[PDB]
């Protein structure tokens, strides 16, 4: 009901899940999938300057590598689910058994 | 006789005789049970 | 052998616990698929075995059937009831989030393993009584586990299909109505209305 | 009833169409002599029409708002006589034809000049072969199971 | 002399008289393949045995009730008479039992000898007989399975199958049991035949 409470709780919980539960799984999957490549070379290696990975802002001081991009991602997931909860709880819709 | 049989079994002649017989059979079946739109026996 | 007189698949010898050569569709042809299949089978068997008593025991008591006990959630004021008393945190969004989080964490922790024998039979913290000491007695326990698990899976299938056949009834109710008049009240009326 | 249609026996537009058809046929009859060959032919046609409509009502066909019979082919057991048992009959006859022709082709495939027996049909062999189509449903089934219906190596 | 179904016609080569009842009758050539012949012999055995049992069941009760000993209904209408159990219950029980026994028979047919053993009591196995002819417990009186008796079985089964076909067609066209038809024909054979029936 209280939008701030629900949003903050859900976002913090999603960040906790990303940081402590699914962290290693996601890192392993992104490692094994790798960068997108064309004709065997990555997009940057083919001459696409803008395809270069932004190595600057991706690095972090977190012990395990939790950086900016994944805080954005997990917080976005948390907010999406939080607003789904809020809208659906205040919608007043009721199915009939 | 033998050559008459041979020519009488050549594709066109055999086909025309077969189709004449089939047409006659179907015509008689329709005549006995005309205007049949379903199979009512079972 | 699952079928006296039918030749057995080559990749199923009979050494695995519960191997009876049943694989008509030959799904376990590839060994790396067969290992995952074995783990999945044990997980399903364990869930069904831990569930079926859960479907039956509360029904035997003065509570509703397995489908009525999970109908309170469809109401605007849904609130759960355990052993005849209303639980406090019974409202749906709670139960839902707590269950999702606990199950996700436990399942991920389970999947973070690559033995792959402890993948199916982990042990340690999950074997307090320590029944896995004698390697051959452990094998017969494995056989009994898989057999009872398959039986429980079949029982759960029967429960669900009965529920579909007669909506709003429970397995014990079906058993009681069968015992009331065996011959007339059977599956036949369902098969041939 | 099914698809909002009504039985032809109790339908009204069906009866109206029946009456109109008979009226149209009778209109021509009154012109000729009462007992001439054209009059007899027209009377026979009228009787045929009456019998047809009575039979359609009898078999229990469904009639739409147009007043014409409609065929249900969904599989309803009340209408298997409309498409399913005629369908089975057609499948039997067509498989008879195809199996007999295939048997002939396979039989004549071993000669040095098979084409000669194709433009000039070897009737003696054909008369023996045509009767295999009585039991082709079994011959084809065992042909498939035995694995030689379909040409391997292709 | 293997028995000729057409004195003037030679018998097919694939038929050699080894099988009981081999009279060389196969105009359509349905057994050109040894495997097809091996399957069809078992099919004929089982069909004939079922036909014999069924025709006996339809005939004997009818004549017995006609002469006045038991009061059973006709075979065609015997389905309505209400028994101690619902019809569907009886059907499903029969389905289970037959689904077991017929699969046992099938396993015997596919690879002979693999199902001669009782699956519950490890002893009590069937004597190593031949497909379609499983002796042992199925033959308590132990009548000799001599070849001549097998031919008699085959002939009686063929007669029974013909008789069942006649039973059903006569009931469809006339509308009563076969024995009533025979009695009516005997009363006046020259005015009670298929011609007058049709
Ligand atoms: C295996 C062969 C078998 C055959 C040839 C038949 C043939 C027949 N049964 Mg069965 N039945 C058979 C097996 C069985 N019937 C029944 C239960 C019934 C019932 C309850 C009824 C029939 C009826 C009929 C008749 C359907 C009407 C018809 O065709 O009229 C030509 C028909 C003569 C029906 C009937 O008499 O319809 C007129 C009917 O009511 N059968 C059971 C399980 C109990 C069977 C098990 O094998
Ligand atoms: C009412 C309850 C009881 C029902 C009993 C029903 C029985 C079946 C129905 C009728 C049986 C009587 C038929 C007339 C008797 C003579 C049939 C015959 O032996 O006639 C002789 C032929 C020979 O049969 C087989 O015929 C095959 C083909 O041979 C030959 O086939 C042709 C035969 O003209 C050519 O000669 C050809 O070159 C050659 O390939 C085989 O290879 C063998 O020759 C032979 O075994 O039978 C044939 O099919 C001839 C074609 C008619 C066969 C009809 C079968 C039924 C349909
Ligand atoms: C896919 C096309 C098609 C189909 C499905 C039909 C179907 C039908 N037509 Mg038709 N027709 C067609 C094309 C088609 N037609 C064309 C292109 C023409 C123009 C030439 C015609 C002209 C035509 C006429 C003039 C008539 C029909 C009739 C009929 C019906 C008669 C059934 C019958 O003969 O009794 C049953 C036949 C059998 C059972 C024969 C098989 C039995 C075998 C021989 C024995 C097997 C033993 C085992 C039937 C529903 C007749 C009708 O009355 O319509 C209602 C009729 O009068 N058609
Ligand atoms: C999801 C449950 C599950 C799974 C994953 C397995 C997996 C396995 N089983 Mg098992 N089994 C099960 C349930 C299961 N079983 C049940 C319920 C029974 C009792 C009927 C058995 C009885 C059984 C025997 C007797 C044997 C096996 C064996 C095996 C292994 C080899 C067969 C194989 O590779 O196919 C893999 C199987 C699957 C991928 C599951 C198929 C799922 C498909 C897609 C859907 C099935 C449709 C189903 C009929 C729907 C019913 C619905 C209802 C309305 C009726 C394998 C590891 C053999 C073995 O060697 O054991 C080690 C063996 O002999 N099973
Ligand atoms: C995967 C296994 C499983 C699952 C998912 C469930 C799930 C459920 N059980 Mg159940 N149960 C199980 C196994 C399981 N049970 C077993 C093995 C037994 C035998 C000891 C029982 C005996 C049992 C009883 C007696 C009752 C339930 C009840 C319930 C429902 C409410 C529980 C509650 O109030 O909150 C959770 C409770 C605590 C955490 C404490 C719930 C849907 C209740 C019910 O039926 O609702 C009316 C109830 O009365 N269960
Ligand atoms: C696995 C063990 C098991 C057991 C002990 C039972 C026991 C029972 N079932 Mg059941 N059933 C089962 C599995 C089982 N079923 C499965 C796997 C299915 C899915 C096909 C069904 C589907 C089913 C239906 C639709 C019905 C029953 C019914 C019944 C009850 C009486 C009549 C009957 O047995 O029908 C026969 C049971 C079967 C043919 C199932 C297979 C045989 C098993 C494996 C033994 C009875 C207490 C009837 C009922 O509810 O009583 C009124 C009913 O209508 N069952
Ligand atoms: C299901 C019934 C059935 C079956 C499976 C068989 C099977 C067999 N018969 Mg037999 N036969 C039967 C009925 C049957 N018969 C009846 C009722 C009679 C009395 C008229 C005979 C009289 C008979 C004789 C005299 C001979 C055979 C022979 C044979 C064997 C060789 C011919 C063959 O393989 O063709 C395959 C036959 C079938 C697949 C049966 C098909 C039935 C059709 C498709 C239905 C007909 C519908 C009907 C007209 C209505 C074979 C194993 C010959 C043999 O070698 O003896 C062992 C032999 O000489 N039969
Ligand atoms: C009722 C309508 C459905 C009828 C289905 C009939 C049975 C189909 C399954 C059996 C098919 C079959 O055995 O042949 C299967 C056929 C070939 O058939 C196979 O031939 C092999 C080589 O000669 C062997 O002889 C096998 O015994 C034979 O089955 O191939 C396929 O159709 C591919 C399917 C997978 C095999
Ligand atoms: C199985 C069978 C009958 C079984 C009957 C049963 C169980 C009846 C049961 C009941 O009655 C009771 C007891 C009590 C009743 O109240 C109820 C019912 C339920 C009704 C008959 C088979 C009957 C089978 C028949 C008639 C088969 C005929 C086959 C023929 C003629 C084939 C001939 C040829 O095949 C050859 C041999 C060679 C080929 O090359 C050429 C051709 C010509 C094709
Ligand atoms: C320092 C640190 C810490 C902490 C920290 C924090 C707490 C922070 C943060 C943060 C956060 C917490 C973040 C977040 C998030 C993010 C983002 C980036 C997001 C998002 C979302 C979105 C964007 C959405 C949108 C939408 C829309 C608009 C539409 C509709 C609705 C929705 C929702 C869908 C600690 C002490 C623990 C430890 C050490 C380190
Ligand atoms: C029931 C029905 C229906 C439907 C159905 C369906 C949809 C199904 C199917 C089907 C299918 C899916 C089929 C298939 C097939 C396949 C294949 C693969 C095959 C084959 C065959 C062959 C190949 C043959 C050959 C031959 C013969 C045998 C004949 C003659 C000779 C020859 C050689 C030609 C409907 C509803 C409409 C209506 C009603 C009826």
């Amino acid at each position: 009901l209280n939008p701030s409470l629900v949003i903050s709780l859900s976002t913090g919980l999603s960040l906790f899940l990303g940081r402590f539960v699914f962290f290693n799984f996601q890192r392993e999957n992104v490692a094994k999938q790798g960068l997108p490549e064309q004709n065997g070379v990555t997009h940057f290696e083919a001459g696409d300057t803008r395809a270069k990975e932004y190595v600057s802002l991706l690095k972090s001081n977190d012990p395990v590598g939790f950086n900016i991009v994944d805080v954005l991602a997990w917080g976005s997931i948390g907010h999406i689910v939080a607003y789904y909860i809020l809208a659906t709880s205040s919608n007043g819709y009721d199915p009939k058994f | 006789m033998r050559d008459l049989k041979t020519y009488l079994s050549v594709a066109p002649v055999a086909s025309t005789l077969w189709f004449a017989a089939l047409a006659g059979l179907l015509i008689e079946i329709n005549r006995f049970f005309p205007d049949a739109l379903t199979f009512p026996f079972f | 052998d699952w079928m006296p007189g039918q030749p057995r698949p080559s990749y199923l010898d009979g050494s695995a616990p519960g191997d009876f050569g049943f694989d008509p569709l030959r799904l376990g042809e590839v060994p790396e698929n067969l290992e995952r299949f074995k783990e999945s089978e044990l997980i399903h068997c364990r869930w069904a075995m831990l569930a079926v008593p859960g479907i039956l025991v509360p029904e035997a008591l003065g509570l509703g059937n397995w489908v009525k006990a999970q109908e309170w959630a469809a109401l605007p004021g849904g609130q759960a009831t355990y052993l005849g008393n209303p639980v406090p945190w019974g409202t749906l969004p709670t139960i839902l989030v707590i269950e999702f989080l606990s199950i996700a964490f436990v399942e991920h922790q389970r999947s973070m393993e690559k033995d792959p024998e402890k993948k199916k039979y982990p042990g340690g913290a999950f074997d307090p009584l320590g029944y896995s000491k004698d390697p051959k007695k452990f094998h017969e326990y494995k056989i009994k586990e898989v057999k009872n698990g398959r039986l429980a899976l079949l029982a759960f299938v029967g429960i669900c299909v009965q529920q579909s056949a007669y909506p709003g009834t429970g397995p014990l109710e079906n058993l009681a109505t069968h015992l009331a008049d065996p011959w007339h009240n059977t599956i036949g009326n369902v098969l041939i209305p | 009833d099914i698809a909002g249609l009504t039985p032809c026996k109790d339908s009204k537009q069906f009866a109206k169409r029946e009456k109109q058809s008979i009226k149209k046929l009778e209109s021509s009859l009154k012109l000729y002599a009462p007992d001439s060959a054209p009059a007899l032919a027209i009377n026979a046609t009228i009787e045929k029409t009456k019998r047809r409509f009575d039979n359609y009502g009898k078999q229990g066909l469904l009639c739409g708002a147009d007043g014409l019979p409609h065929l249900i082919v969904s599989g309803d057991q009340r209408h298997w006589g409309e498409f399913i048992t005629p369908g089975i009959l057609f499948l039997y006859i067509a498989g008879w034809i195809g199996w007999v022709g295939r048997s002939y082709l396979i039989a004549i495939r071993d000669d040095k000049k098979p084409t000669q027996k194709e433009i000039i049909i070897d009737v003696p062999l054909a008369t023996g072969l045509v009767f295999r189509g009585f039991s082709w449903p079994i011959a084809a089934y065992r042909e498939l199971l035995n694995g030689e219906l379909v040409a391997k190596d292709v | 002399k293997k028995g000729e179904w057409l004195p003037g016609l030679a018998s097919p080569g694939y038929l050699t008289g080894s099988l009981p009842g081999d009279n060389g009758f196969d105009p359509l050539g349905l057994a050109e393949d040894p495997e097809n012949l091996k399957w069809f012999v078992q099919a004929e055995l089982v069909n004939g045995r079922w036909a014999m049992l069924g025709v006996a069941g339809m005939l004997l009760p009818e004549v017995f009730t006609s002469i006045g000993i038991i009061n059973v209904p006709k075979w065609y209408d015997a389905g309505k008479e209400e028994y101690f159990a619902s019809s569907s219950t009886l059907f499903v029980i029969e389905f289970i039992l037959f689904h077991y026994v017929e699969i046992r028979r099938w396993q015997d047919i596919k690879n002979p000898g693999s199902v001669n053993q009782d699956p519950i009591f490890k002893q009590y196995s069937l004597p190593a007989g031949e497909v379609g002819y499983p002796g042992g417990i199925f033959n308590p009186l132990n009548f000799a399975p001599t070849l001549e008796a097998k031919e008699k079985e085959i002939a009686n089964g063929r007669l029974a199958m013909l008789a069942f076909l006649g039973f059903i067609i006569q009931h469809n066209v006339t509308g009563k049991g076969p024995f009533d038809n025979l009695l009516q024909h005997i009363s006046d054979p020259w005015h009670n035949t298929i011609v007058q029936t049709l």
